[PDB]
């Protein structure tokens, strides 16, 4: 903040090796997975008994769910509906049900109601993205329909990711129904009403759920980003199945067993990685932290200054010396000693002698 | 004589400056652990959370980690001057 | 670099804060000045460094063991090399070397100490 | 369904397993660095209900035994008597369970709606025209309904002997039911002439994991009966066993501090949570 | 504020007052070290 | 004990925060052990 500088070395502009190119490794997995046929089924499961897919070991693309929009409400959370493709998750779940529309907004985290208290009860910490559409013409027929059932009574909530497939009449307190159920003693079940004359406000919603966990373990969920040939030796970005982090790869010395699929240091950072297709084991190093530091005699004095990085091995960087505190510009060294007019640091110190420099 | 023996068999004689050097240790240790920790944000690690998350819903965990990661370097900033300056002490009637 | 990361994304939203990154540095920095600063009072109190004569002639004293031997590296003492074996940019942090080095702090205790005695 | 005769009812016999059954908690690998990880684990110096397979007279029990969420088995086995397991909550073949089978082949497996038998055995028998160890009576079960994951593990082999003998080697496996995965963890210790749990210490090697949402309150063994000649020839007194014997342990959460060495192997581990002395090495 | 509020309400609620407790002890922990050291110094001169 | 107070609710959030419940309490600690180190200094200056 000022327009002339006193003798001396100032550290400021701290630089890090860019990132020379980005290389993105997947499982070598082609098998489509199947969502359409989940998405697409005669029969969905009612709230009592809720039907759950696990869906694994597989390339899905979320772009014709995303892309397709043709369905009412596709809330997510935590996870953008945009970026699905990117991120990869393991242990991937699918949920089938209907519902009316008035309760859709029930069937949320942290949200009260029958249904969602007393049928099926999303975590708080959940972290996937829920979808629905009407289909009225499915659930509209000459006779109706009413094999779709819904809880109206149970002694205790429901707890979250669990189901109740159990049919047992209801009852509450004393005058137990022992199958009796008169008044204040019940059938477990409940219909629904879905008719074709009945309106769209109340007309059936078909919602799944899909719910998905991330880093793991070793999944394989991962989008239909095309994988490329690994790079080493050189500062570059890289993704491995979902996982991205930024620094030199080169090939590791240490022993993996079969069972890990990754190495951390004392910090508990990444340390180590294997790529999927290839089987090697590699370490991963970030390029360089640089503090910059210019030295310069003077404004008054010159123009002419010396800029010094600490981190720097000589080659990082993208006239020059080495030193032992830094790799070093713009000074020509002398064997001779003198007394220190500026201090470099590691016994160093860079004075204007004089023709001048 | 007995000085060489007594240094060669026991720590204690140097126990003191090696105490600077644990307690700067684990100063720096303890940033470093900092930055795992999740500080009320979905996830720790700082790209993971942007890869999953819009923009605008991303800004609140990011939020959260800046906030929780400004307070860890101001307990190590703060914590260091007040071991630097009795450091300073130290040399001060050291040199004397 | 520490606070926000690598990502551009993240350090913009770093900047609204302001002079917190700038002040924590400034501090650091001033810290690290100020113990480079501590080893030239307490060791650089000599602007000549004298040398112990040839002679052995200490009146009886044995100072070998203090004093600096020429088959060692780094001219260090019998004693220093005791005290010195007894004592024992990660990521995004950088420990910067002292502006003297061990060599050169073993010089200025060997002339106090060689001044001492002639 | 076919039943057993004459065994002979006694007390639990009660022996103390110490450091054993440490498993890697997790996929990470570390050198050098001491990790403190709370995940379930046997304690140290927990007591184990010692349990006997053996006719020695007229003994032979096989029943079923409470499950939760530490399910160590650590069977001691020579001739190989003790093979398969069963999971589930009740094995009504109407609640979701799981099963197996310890052939040459594989730890074969399956999660399935099986209806069981009272007395599930396998059955081997020493032919005269041909000296092999062939299956006889393989109704573990009746039928299956509704099983949404089958599977089959790696490949390996099993020796088969039909002699007597001190147990020449060791098994130790930990059943776990977490987060909607089921996970198994195992070791082969050569160990020499030790009735008790081996001193020492050995880190379980997790072999397998599987996704599935059963539910089981408990789980039993199966045996595998050595029918021979001698025998009166029928399903409920014809068979002559051999030594078998099989320790539980429950697991249930604690904190361990894990030394890992240069190679990564856990050499040793120490208890946080068992010992006023333990508890200040994790703190330190 | 546990009782009045269910988990997920109550997370909010329970972190804000984490948050300012958080922060009377770390200003508490600082005065006490410049007051110690001040003593130290302090003590250090007595001693001498 | 003093952020969270008695409620295991509490706590789980404070585990989230770090080593900051643990390092406050480390600090205390070396400040409460330098106290007897001052006292020790300035009073046993006698052998006997
Ligand atoms: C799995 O099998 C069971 C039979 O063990 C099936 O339960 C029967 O299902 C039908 C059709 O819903 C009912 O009419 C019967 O009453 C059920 N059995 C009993 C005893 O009540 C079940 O449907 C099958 N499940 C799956 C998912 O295929
Ligand atoms: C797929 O991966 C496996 C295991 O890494 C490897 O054997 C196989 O050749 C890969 N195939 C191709 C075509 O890249
Ligand atoms: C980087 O490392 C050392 C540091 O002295 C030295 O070999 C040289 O400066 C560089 N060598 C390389 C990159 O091979
Ligand atoms: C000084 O001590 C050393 C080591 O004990 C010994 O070798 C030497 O003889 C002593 N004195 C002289 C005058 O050499
Ligand atoms: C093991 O169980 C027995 C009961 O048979 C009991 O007396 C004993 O205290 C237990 N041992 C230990 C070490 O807790
Ligand atoms: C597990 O099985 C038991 C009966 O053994 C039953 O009471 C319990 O609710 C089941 N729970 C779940 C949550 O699957
Ligand atoms: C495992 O560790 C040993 C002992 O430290 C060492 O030889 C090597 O790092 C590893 N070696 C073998 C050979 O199994």
């Amino acid at each position: 903040k000022s327009f002339t500088v006193e003798k001396g070395i100032y550290q400021t502009s701290n630089f890090r090796v860019q990132p020379t190119e980005s290389i993105v490794r997947f499982p070598n997995i082609t098998n489509l997975c199947p969502f359409g046929e989940v998405f697409n089924a005669t029969r969905f499961a009612s709230v009592y008994a809720w039907n759950r897919k696990r869906i694994s070991n597989c390339v899905a693309d979320y772009s014709v769910l995303y892309n397709s929009a043709s369905f009412s409400t596709f809330k997510c959370y935590g996870v953008s509906p945009t970026k699905l493709n990117d991120l990869c998750f393991t242990n991937v779940y699918a949920d089938s049900f209907v519902i009316r529309g008035d309760e859709v907004r029930q069937i949320a985290p942290g949200q009260t109601g029958k249904i969602a208290d007393y049928n099926y009860k999303l975590p708080d910490d959940f972290t996937g993205c829920v979808i629905a559409w009407n289909s009225n013409n499915l659930d509209s027929k000459v006779g109706g329909n009413y094999n779709y059932l819904y809880r109206l009574f149970r002694k205790s909530n429901l707890k979250p990711f669990e189901r109740d497939i159990s049919t047992e009449i209801y009852q509450a307190g004393s005058t137990p129904c022992n199958g009796v159920e008169g008044f204040n003693c019940y059938f477990p079940l409940q219909s629904y009403g879905f008719q074709p004359t009945n309106g769209v406000g109340y007309q059936p919603y078909r919602v799944v759920v899909l719910s998905f966990e991330l880093l793991h373990a070793p999944a394989t969920v991962c989008g239909p980003k095309k994988s490329t040939n690994l790079v080493k030796n050189k500062c570059v970005n890289f993704n491995f199945n979902g996982l991205t982090g930024t620094g030199v790869l080169t090939e590791s010395n240490k022993k993996f067993l079969p069972f890990q699929q990754f190495g951390r240091d004392i910090a508990d950072t990444t340390d180590a990685v294997r790529d999927p297709q290839t089987l090697e084991i590699l370490d991963i190093t970030p390029c360089s932290f640089g503090g910059v530091s210019v030295i310069t005699p003077g404004t008054n004095t010159s123009n002419q200054v010396a800029v010094l990085y600490q981190g720097v091995n000589c080659t990082e960087v993208p006239n020059v010396f080495q030193t032992r505190a830094g790799c070093l510009i713009g000074a020509e060294h002398v064997n001779n000693s003198y007394e220190c007019d500026i201090p470099i640091g590691a016994g160093i110190c860079a004075s204007y002698q004089t023709s001048q420099s | 004589g007995k000085i060489q023996d007594s240094l060669s068999s026991t720590a204690s004689a140097l126990g003191k400056l090696q105490d600077v050097v644990n307690q700067n240790a684990q100063a720096l240790n303890t940033l470093v652990k900092q930055l795992s920790s999740n500080f009320g944000a979905i996830s720790s690690v700082l790209n993971d959370i942007l890869s999953r998350l819009d923009p605008p819903e991303a800004e609140v965990q990011i939020d959260r980690l800046i906030t929780g990661r400004l307070q860890s370097l101001q307990t190590y900033v703060t914590q260091q001057l007040i071991r630097a300056a009795e450091i300073r002490a130290s040399a001060n009637l050291a040199a004397t | 670099m520490y606070i926000c990361g690598d990502s551009t994304e993240c350090s913009n939203l770093l900047l609204q804060y302001g002079s917190f990154c700038t002040q924590l540095n400034r501090a650091l920095t001033g810290i690290a000045v100020e113990q480079d600063k501590n080893t030239q009072e307490v060791f650089a109190q000599v602007k000549q460094i004298y040398k112990t004569p040839p002679i052995k002639d200490f009146g009886g004293f044995n100072f070998s063991q203090i004093l600096p031997d020429p088959s060692k590296p780094s001219k260090r003492s019998f004693i220093e090399d005791l005290l010195f074996n007894k004592v024992t940019k990660f990521n995004g942090l950088t420990v910067l070397p002292p502006l003297l080095t061990d060599e050169m702090i073993a010089q200025y205790t060997s002339a106090l100490l060689a001044g001492t005695i002639t | 369904c076919v039943n057993l005769t004459t065994r002979t009812q006694l007390p639990p016999a009660y022996t103390n397993s110490f450091t054993r059954g440490v498993y890697y908690p997790d996929k990470v690998f570390r050198s050098s660095v001491l990790h403190s990880t709370q995940d379930l684990f046997l304690p140290f110096f927990s007591n184990v209900t010692w349990f006997h397979a053996i006719h020695v007279t007229k003994r032979f029990d096989n029943p079923v035994l409470p499950f939760n969420d530490g399910v160590y088995f650590a069977s001691t086995e020579k001739s190989n008597i003790i093979r398969g397991w069963i999971f589930g909550t009740t094995l009504d073949s109407k609640t979701q369970s799981l099963l197996i089978v310890n052939n040459a082949t594989n730890v074969v497996i399956k999660v399935c709606e099986f209806q069981f038998c009272n007395d599930p055995f396998l059955g081997v028998y020493y032919h005269k025209n041909n000296k092999s160890w062939m299956e006889s009576e393989f109704r573990v079960y009746s039928s299956a309904n509704n099983c949404t994951f089958e599977y089959v593990s790696q490949p390996f082999l099993m020796d088969l002997e039909g002699k007597q003998g001190n147990f020449k080697n060791l098994r130790e496996f930990v059943f776990k039911n977490i987060d909607g995965y089921f996970k198994i963890y195992s070791k082969h210790t050569p160990i020499n002439l030790v009735r008790d749990l081996p001193q020492g210490f050995s880190v379980l090697e997790p072999l397998v994991d599987l996704p599935i949402g059963i539910n089981i309150t408990r789980f039993q063994t199966l045996l595998a009966l050595h029918r021979s000649y001698l025998t009166p020839g029928d399903s409920s007194s014809g068979w002559t066993a051999g030594a078998a014997a099989y320790y539980v342990g429950y697991l249930q959460p604690r904190t361990f501090l894990l030394k890992y060495n240069e190679n990564g192997t856990i050499t040793d581990a120490v208890d946080c949570a068992l010992d006023p002395l333990s508890e200040t090495k994790c703190t330190l």
